[PDB]
């Protein structure tokens, strides 16, 4: 069964959707997309990402969601209506999480569903690459090509985050 | 001139900790261009071997390649075990 | 691009990332590095209406290389017809793949 | 200290990547006769579980073309136990 | 006095000295009594790997030498 | 704001635009789209009323939701081709999400219900920006992947647009809102075309452009944003309903004008092509957007609205307004098909 | 599979501890007791510092790669990019703090 | 397509079937945004990992920067819309009606 | 398409060096200077070729 | 087998925690002229575990969470962080040795700020839950300078594999060419921790800082475990990263008896700290953060980013 961790942590992945999807109070959908954030992370893991998958810890999860957090507090909530006590909100959740057990109830016994695509039920270690053995982290070597390769995906990349902070002066002074 | 001067006086009495960030700043901007072993840098970079060095095919007239690693032609990393 | 000041400066702002068979760091190769080398020369100057014609065996070989499904479907039948074997006795494991 | 102690370093790192390089082709020549094997053996197992699917072709290729073409982890661990196959596909991801 | 301070500093050096005293010692007991193989980049896995085929009883931690050759 | 900010704030919308237009990547083209978003915000802004915060709220919302779209289809034809360059999608669904994250930028029908709305509550110098130079980034998108695009649903998406353009705009006083109403409508006729000939769409955007500036740069010479506002210009500045009048009747694709120019060279691509009903179904339509431009022109121009006594005040004072480029674009706007064999250059 | 076990203990017994810590009091059974969104209003401040955080934490994701981006052979275009990033982030704070980004005063 | 693709194809799907579907706080619609780049995000990565495409592995970094950006003018918006009316209930976000 | 053509299990019987790593590093850089023909051959084949079929000799 | 090394770490974590506050008392104690606990136990080493005992016989305080299940995360989250950052620290062998170590130990930090966040919301109080998005705030700005510096010091080390510190300092601890950054360091770590004088929610400029005011919250000791467990643990990533100690192969245990010494050394300097300073106000920490480190840090960073490449310095990659 770890043979197929990478699906199991996929499938958490879509139960978490589910879970701010059907939008309960916005408290409990940020804790939603947290664990799908940390879950995501994971899958990420799995395939060699270990850079990639801890910046969305760091920047994901320990920068936007803890902001995300920090407006909902100041500006949205402060005490939340109980988790799945609303009408709408269990339907929703409850829909979700059936159109899931069936994707996953097909997909495992017949080893293939389709829907819009063709997807294979084998486990997604078969298509994995045999040959490594390399001195190094190909992912990280990748990344660090932004400072050589990628001259100008950094000039617009620090223009718009430049442009960002003096966007968000402008909206917020109020006149 | 005595003007710049004064002006400097200000700051470094005023705000000690800009002064000293837009100095190492400077520097850090200033020095590379000057530096005479910032060439060395992108010589010890490129010595480094990450892949495995593929031997060419001996047509019969590479003469400043080595047939064997330890022949003498060939890129030498003396200057790196003198540095 | 809808203006290719690129071309005409001759300037490489993105072209550099468009492709996985260009140069890489450490000249590490991406998996499909062949069927994308082929399929680019096969179909290079010809315009994409004859390409999506004359090159169609080039193509699928790299839509092969990179999606995986007809090999996946060949190893799905094996294993569902050894399975079937397995229940029904008339097929052994051997030493190896065990 | 540092500048000094960094050079030092460069050159031992060069020593350790000199060695891997003296062995590669060792490596390589071993690691070649391993996935060669390994189709080997996956095809003669195919020869005996598909034998009476009617319209099977053993072996047969999902390419058109006829060049080597460097077999995904279900080809080569496709038919073996799980130990092996989850040491082969996350079994360095998962070392520490 | 001030020493009497120490016993309890004692105490937290004692149990901050542990983890890395066990962690030691329980990986050369594992490892043969060898440091525990480190394995950052594919290469190094790959040894390792043949080392666990090469030992002949499944461990990447039991070395053979020059006895191996013939 | 400060006039510097300003400006920068101005130059990185067009930059974001330049950058669409430029890259042979799909990620820059992306890049391109959240950099223009981002710095389009503070203009929409910037008169600080809960209006323009609303107004502000769903225009960020409908082209953030088009921007995931977009990267989804990006996605989907990496996955399937496994390469990056700006060109036809080889996937068919990263063709419909592309085409839909287009039409939801573009503000085409029926994803068009924004385009009203932010308009209407947004200053008219920020509405400018919002239906001419907001436009050019999707449009060039467009063009450099319609040969993957599906024909029905891109002669779909035109045929809403030019019908609820047209039945949208009927009902209208603000002018901010028939503006936007025109500018849907005028947009079914770029991307019917597109299929066809492209260059017939870039002939249609030029023109559409140019004779928006010409209404916009009006609008804001007076201050009007209401018909009725509109309807004391007569007795303030008379030459100015003069230019209206001839603009308006452009922008109903009348002969002589330059507006019938577009409308003339699309119906000729679409009858080379066989396709006779559309064009003519298109041409019938568009006399919906004549009726209600017409109707402007009576309330403006060719009858005399009352007046105010307080009017007299202002005839003691000279318009100061820049009305940047304005003589120039009027001339374009209504003077310029014995030209017409000029768009050629477009080729 | 050893980081699975780690997280999984450290977690496992930190939710024992916290169970335990809200149980054990209960085998006192101390007597009953019986004796007791919107804004917050929330300050501007508050949510500016929270965005600044985000924005400068961002630069920051673009700047770790830099340990592995010194070992290219294109060090001028590599220290090039590299200064041009943290200035723009320099930039960013300069302009926050001369339009009174910084400030705490009403 | 391998399994795992089936399910962060569906988490996209979720999301914006959640995007779509407003309730009433505009809070809860913005992590609907944010979800869909986070599903985005991995779809991303796993391709590019899977492939070895080595200058793409940067592509999921530049799309959090840029969504994340983005994110900060959507909560910025939101705080400006609660400022008016003292909650974010998009109900009230009805003027320009007319 | 074709049958994929594979070596049989005997033509790919060598006596292996069943040593461990540590004794492959430590005799790396001897090995390396002493061997350096038949390696090289053998990786300007496997370069050349592109297919380990080819250069099992 | 690791299960006992897990076991070996955990405890002896929490042991090290329950003494501290014991040490924490009377270290202070004596700089102020007085003993500290010496009556239960000799030399009050009986103190920690009459605490312990009494803390978790206590009542449960009043009024109720807004949240259950917040109210319970909290302490699950700041507990299990605070025992999870100690699984890739080498001393001199890790229990988790990670390619990305460093990297692992500031992403599991930021989430650190949640048990904050959910413990406010958790709160039903309005000033309560204003008290926490100020330590919110408070977290968030020292963590940028605490990501920078750490950066600006990789950059002589080489990678983000924490044992590689250990080789990096193998002639000098990195104190003196970056002693700069170290004083920097060092105070954001105080503030990252809301420590002495930057421990304002301790304070007494709070909206809930009133003695008679109160809110849902609890319990106490699991909250106070979690926070000395990062005053130690960051202590220890000081050590290594500024004060790195030679490590022998096959004489493993002097590194960590010499290691163990500086950490201790270091933890006892954020007990003198506290012992000396007064407190600083809300907008003044703000200022020194922003103000002050992070321009110098930024200056640092374009420094430390140029000087390898101009002494021809560069450390290795692997
Ligand atoms: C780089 C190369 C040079 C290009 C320069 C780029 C723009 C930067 C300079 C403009 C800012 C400035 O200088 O003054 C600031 C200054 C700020 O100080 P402020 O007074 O305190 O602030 C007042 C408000 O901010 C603003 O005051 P307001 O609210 O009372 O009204 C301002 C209004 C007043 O302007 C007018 O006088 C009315 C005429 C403006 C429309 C005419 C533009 C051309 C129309 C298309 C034809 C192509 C030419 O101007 C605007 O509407 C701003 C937008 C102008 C661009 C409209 C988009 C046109 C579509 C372009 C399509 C091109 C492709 C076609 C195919 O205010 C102004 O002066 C604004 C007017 C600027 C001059 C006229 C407009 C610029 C010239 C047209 C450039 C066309 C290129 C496309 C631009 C796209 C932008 C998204
Ligand atoms: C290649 C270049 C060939 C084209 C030459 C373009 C030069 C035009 C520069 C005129 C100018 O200063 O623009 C100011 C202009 C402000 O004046 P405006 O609001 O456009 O209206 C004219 C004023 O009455 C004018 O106000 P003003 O009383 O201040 O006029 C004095 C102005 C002289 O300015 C003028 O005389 C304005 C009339 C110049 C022609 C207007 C531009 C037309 C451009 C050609 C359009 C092509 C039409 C399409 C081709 C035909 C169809 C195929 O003196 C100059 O600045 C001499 C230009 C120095 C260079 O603002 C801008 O153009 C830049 C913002
Ligand atoms: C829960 C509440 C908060 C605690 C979460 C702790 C972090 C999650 C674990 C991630 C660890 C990590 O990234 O380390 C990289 C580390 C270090 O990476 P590395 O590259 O340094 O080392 C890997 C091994 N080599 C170098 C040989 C390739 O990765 C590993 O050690 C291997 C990971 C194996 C696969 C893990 C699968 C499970 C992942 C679950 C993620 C969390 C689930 C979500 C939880 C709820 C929401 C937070
Ligand atoms: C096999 C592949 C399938 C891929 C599709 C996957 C996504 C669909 C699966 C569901 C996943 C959960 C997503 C839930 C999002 C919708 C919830 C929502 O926000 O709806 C809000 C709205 C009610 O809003 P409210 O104001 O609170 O109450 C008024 C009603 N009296 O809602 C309502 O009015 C009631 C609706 C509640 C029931 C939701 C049903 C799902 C939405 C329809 C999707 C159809 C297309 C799916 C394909
Ligand atoms: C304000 C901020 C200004 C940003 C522009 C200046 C910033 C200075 C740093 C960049 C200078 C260029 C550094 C360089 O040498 O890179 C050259 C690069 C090719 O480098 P190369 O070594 O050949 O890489 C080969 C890989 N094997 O080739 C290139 O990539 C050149 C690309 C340069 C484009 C710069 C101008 C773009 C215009 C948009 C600016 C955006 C920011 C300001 C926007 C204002 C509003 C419009
Ligand atoms: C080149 C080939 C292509 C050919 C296409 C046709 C080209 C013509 C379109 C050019 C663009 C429109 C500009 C035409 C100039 C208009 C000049 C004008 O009408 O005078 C303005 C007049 C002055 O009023 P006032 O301010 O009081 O000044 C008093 C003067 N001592 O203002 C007034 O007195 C108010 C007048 C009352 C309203 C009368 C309404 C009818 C106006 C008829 C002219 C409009 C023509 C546009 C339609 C096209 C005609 C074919
Ligand atoms: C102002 C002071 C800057 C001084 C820069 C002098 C550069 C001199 C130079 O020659 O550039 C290359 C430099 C030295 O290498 P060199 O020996 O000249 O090689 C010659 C091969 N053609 O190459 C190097 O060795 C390193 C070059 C580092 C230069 C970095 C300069 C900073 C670039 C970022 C600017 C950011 C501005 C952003 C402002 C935003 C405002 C909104
Ligand atoms: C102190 C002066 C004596 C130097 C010293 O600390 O002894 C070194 C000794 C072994 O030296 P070692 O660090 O292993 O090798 C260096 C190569 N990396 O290591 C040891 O003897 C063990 C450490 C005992 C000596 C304490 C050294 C650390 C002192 C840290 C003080 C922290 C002060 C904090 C300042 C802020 C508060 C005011
Ligand atoms: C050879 C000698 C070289 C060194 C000489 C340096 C010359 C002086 C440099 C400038 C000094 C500072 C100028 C100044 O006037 O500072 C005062 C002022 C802060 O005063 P403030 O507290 O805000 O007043 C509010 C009322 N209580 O300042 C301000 O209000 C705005 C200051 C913003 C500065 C932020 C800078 C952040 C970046 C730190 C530096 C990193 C490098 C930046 C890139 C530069 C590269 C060269
Ligand atoms: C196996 C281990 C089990 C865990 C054992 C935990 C034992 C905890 C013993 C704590 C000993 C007392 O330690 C002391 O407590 C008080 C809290 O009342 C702290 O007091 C501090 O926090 C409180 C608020 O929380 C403030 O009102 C006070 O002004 C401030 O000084 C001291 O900073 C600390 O030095």
């Amino acid at each position: 069964m770890m043979l197929y961790i990478v699906f199991i942590l996929s499938v958490i992945f879509v139960m978490g959707f589910v879970g701010f999807s059907s939008k309960p109070s916005p408290i409990y959908g940020g804790l939603g997309l947290i664990v799908s954030g940390g879950v995501g992370c994971g899958i990420v893991l799995n395939f060699g990402g270990s850079f990639l998958g801890l910046m969305v810890f760091l920047i994901y999860l320990g920068g936007m969601m803890v902001v995300f957090g920090y407006t909902t507090a100041m500006a949205t909530e402060q005490y939340p209506e109980i988790w799945l006590s609303n009408k709408a909100v269990l339907g929703a959740f409850v829909t979700g999480l059936l159109m899931e057990f069936f994707m996953v109830y097909y997909v495992l016994k017949d080893k293939e569903v389709e829907v819009v695509f063709e997807f294979n039920g084998l486990g997604d270690w078969v298509i994995y690459d045999t040959g490594d053995s390399g001195f190094f982290s190909e992912e990280a070597m990748g990344i660090a090509a932004l400072y050589s390769y990628g001259t100008w995906l950094v000039i617009v990349t620090g223009w718009s985050l430049l442009i960002g902070v003096v966007v968000i002066m402008e909206i917020t002074r109020g006149n | 001139a005595e003007r710049v001067a004064a002006f400097l006086k200000n700051v470094w009495a005023k705000e000690p900790v800009l002064v000293a960030s837009f100095a190492i700043a400077g520097l850090a901007v200033i020095l590379p261009t000057l530096s005479p072993y910032t060439k060395y840098s992108l010589m010890i970079n490129r010595a480094t071997p990450y892949n495995y060095p593929v031997p060419l095919r001996d047509d019969g007239n590479m003469p400043d390649v080595p047939s064997h690693p330890q022949d003498p032609q060939g890129p030498s990393l003396e200057w790196l075990k003198r540095l | 691009p809808f203006f290719d000041v690129q071309k005409r400066l001759g300037v490489d702002l993105d072209r550099w990332m468009t492709i996985q068979s260009a140069e890489q760091p450490h000249k590490i190769p991406s998996r499909c590095h062949a069927f994308e080398k082929e399929w680019i020369e096969c179909a290079h100057g010809i315009g994409s209406i004859r390409a999506e014609k004359e090159c169609k065996i080039e193509f699928e070989d790299f839509r092969e290389c990179l999606l995986r499904q007809k090999t996946m479907k060949r190893l799905h039948a094996i294993r569902r017809q050894r399975e079937k074997l397995i229940k029904e006795g008339k097929y052994t494991p051997p030493p190896h793949h065990s | 200290s540092m500048m000094k102690w960094n050079r030092e370093r460069r050159r031992l790192q060069i020593e350790d990547f000199e060695a891997r390089i003296a062995l590669m082709p060792l490596l390589q020549a071993e690691k070649d006769r391993r996935v060669l094997q390994m189709l080997r053996e996956n095809l003669e197992e195919e020869a005996t579980v598909m034998k009476d699917v009617p319209g099977w072709k053993v072996g047969e290729s999902v390419f058109h073309t006829t060049r080597w073409v460097t077999p995904m982890m279900g080809e080569l661990y496709g038919l073996r136990a799980s130990e092996e196959v989850l040491s082969a596909t996350y079994g360095f991801i998962w070392y520490t | 006095m001030w020493f009497e301070v120490l016993p309890g500093i004692a105490v937290m050096g004692v149990c901050l000295f542990i983890p890395g005293m066990a962690t030691a010692r329980i990986h050369r007991f594992s490892n043969g009594g060898k440091e525990k193989r480190v394995a950052h980049y594919p290469y190094q896995w790959y040894l390792m790997e043949r080392d666990r085929r090469v030992s002949g009883v499944n461990r990447s931690y039991v070395s053979k030498g020059l006895e191996n050759i013939d | 704001m400060n006039p510097i900010i300003f400006i920068i704030i101005l130059l990185t919308i067009m930059l974001g635009t330049i950058i669409v237009m430029i890259s042979s990547h799909w990620l820059l083209v992306w890049i391109g789209f959240e950099m223009n978003m981002l710095a389009i915000i503070p203009i929409m802004m910037k008169n600080h009323n809960p209006r323009a915060t609303e107004a502000s709220t769903k225009y960020f919302l409908t082209q953030s939701t088009a921007s995931m779209l977009l990267m989804m289809a990006v996605i989907i034809n990496l996955m399937f081709s496994g390469q990056w360059t700006v060109m036809k999608l080889f996937n068919p669904m990263a063709s419909m999400l592309m085409t839909m994250a287009l039409a939801m930028k573009l503000g085409m029908a029926p994803f068009h219900f924004w385009v009203p709305e932010v308009t209407q509550g947004i200053p008219l110098s920020s509405g400018l920006i919002l239906l001419t130079w907001q436009k050019l980034a999707p449009m060039s998108v467009l063009y450099q992947i319609f040969p993957s695009i599906n024909l029905n649903l891109i002669l779909t998406l035109s045929v809403l647009s030019i019908l609820i353009g047209g039945w949208g705009g009927l009902n209208q006083t603000q002018l901010r809102k028939i503006m936007a109403y025109s500018s849907i409508a005028h947009m079914g006729w770029m991307t019917a075309v597109l299929p066809y000939n492209p260059t017939m769409t870039l002939l249609n955007l030029i023109i559409y452009i140019i004779m928006t500036s010409t209404m916009f740069t009006m609008f804001m010479a007076n201050s009007t944003t209401t018909t009725l506002s509109l309807s004391h210009t007569w007795n303030k500045t008379p030459i100015m309903t003069v230019l209206i009048l001839a603009t308006l009747l452009s922008m109903g694709g009348l002969p002589p004008l330059s507006g019938f120019m577009p409308k003339w060279m699309i119906i000729q691509e679409m009858t080379k092509n066989n396709s006779i009903i559309l064009p003519t179904f298109m041409a019938i339509t568009a006399l919906l957007n004549l009726y209600f431009y017409m109707r402007l022109t009576y309330s403006t121009t060719l009858t005399m609205f009352p007046s105010t006594n307080n009017m007299k005040m202002k005839w003691q004072f000279p318009l100061m307004k820049k009305m940047t480029f304005l003589p120039t674009m009027v001339v374009l706007s209504t003077m310029m098909l014995p030209l017409t064999p000029m768009l050629s250059v477009l080729e | 599979m050893n980081l699975m076990l780690a997280l999984l203990t450290n977690f496992t017994l930190a939710t024992l501890l916290v169970i335990i810590a809200f149980w054990l009091p209960q085998l006192n059974v101390y007597s009953e007791k019986t004796s007791p969104s919107a804004r917050l209003p929330f300050s501007m401040k508050f949510f500016l510092v929270a965005i600044t955080f985000l924005l400068f934490d961002l630069e920051i994701a673009l700047l770790l790669p830099l340990p592995w981006a010194s070992q290219t052979a294109n060090l001028n275009t590599m220290l090039t990019m590299a200064l041009f990033l943290i200035i723009l982030l320099a930039v960013s704070l300069a302009y926050e703090w001369t339009q009174k980004g910084l400030e705490w005063t009403e | 397509m391998s399994m795992v693709y089936m399910n962060i194809m569906m988490a996209f799907t979720v999301s914006l079937v959640g995007l779509l579907m407003y309730r009433s706080h505009l809070m809860s619609s913005l992590l609907c945004l944010e979800g869909m780049m986070l599903s985005l995000f991995v779809m991303a990565a796993l391709t590019i990992l899977n492939s070895h495409f080595t200058l793409a592995s940067m592509m999921p970094i530049i799309l959090l920067v840029f969504a994340a950006c983005e994110a900060a003018l959507g909560l910025s918006l939101l705080v400006m819309v609660s400022n008016t009316y003292g909650t974010d209930y998009v109900q009230n976000l009805n003027l320009l009606q007319c | 398409p074709g049958i994929v053509e594979l070596p049989s299990l005997e033509d790919l019987k060598v006596q292996e060096v069943k040593v461990s790593s540590s004794v492959l590093k430590a005799a790396a850089h001897h090995y390396g200077a002493q061997c350096d023909k038949p390696n090289k051959e053998f990786m300007l084949c496997r370069w050349e070729e592109k297919d380990p079929r080819r250069c099992l000799e | 087998m690791f299960m006992i090394n897990i076991l070996m770490l955990i405890i002896p974590i929490l042991l090290a925690v329950a003494f501290l506050t014991l040490v924490e008392r009377k270290v202070l104690g004596y700089m102020q002229l007085r003993k500290g606990p010496n009556v239960v136990g000799p030399y009050g080493l009986l103190q920690p575990i009459a605490d312990a005992i009494k803390l978790f016989i206590k009542e449960p305080l009043r009024p109720a969470t807004s949240s259950a299940s917040m109210f319970i995360l909290a302490p699950i989250m700041a507990l299990g962080l605070a025992l999870t950052m100690w699984i890739p620290l080498p001393m001199p062998y890790p229990l988790i040795n990670m390619n990305l170590g460093v990297l692992f130990m500031l992403a599991m930090s930021s989430l650190a700020v949640y048990s904050i966040l959910w413990s406010g919301w958790a709160s039903n109080s309005k000033y309560a839950l204003i008290g926490a998005l100020r330590a919110v705030a408070q977290t968030i700005s020292y963590e940028v300078t605490l990501a920078i510096i750490l950066l600006s010091v990789l950059l002589m080390s080489g990678s983000f594999t924490l044992s590689t510190l250990i080789t990096t300092q193998e002639q000098m601890w990195l104190i003196l060419p970056a002693w700069p950054l170290a004083m920097m360091w060092f105070i954001s770590t105080l503030a990252e921790t809301n420590r002495a004088p930057f421990d304002l929610t301790e304070g007494e400029s709070e909206l809930v800082s009133g003695f008679n005011v109160e809110y849902a919250a609890g319990p106490f000791a699991l909250f106070f475990m979690a926070e000395y467990a990062n005053i130690i643990m960051m202590n220890i990533f000081t050590a290594i990263l500024f004060l790195g100690t030679s490590h022998n192969p096959h004489m493993p245990e002097l590194y960590t008896i010499n290691f163990t010494i500086k950490s201790l050394l270091l933890t006892m300097s954020f007990l003198w700290i506290r012992a000396s300073y007064p407190r600083f106000r809300y907008d003044q920490l703000m200022h020194l953060l922003w103000k002050n480190f992070l321009p110098l840090t930024l200056a640092l960073c374009m420094w430390h980013v140029s000087l390898p490449i101009l002494t021809s310095g560069i450390p290795p990659q692997t």
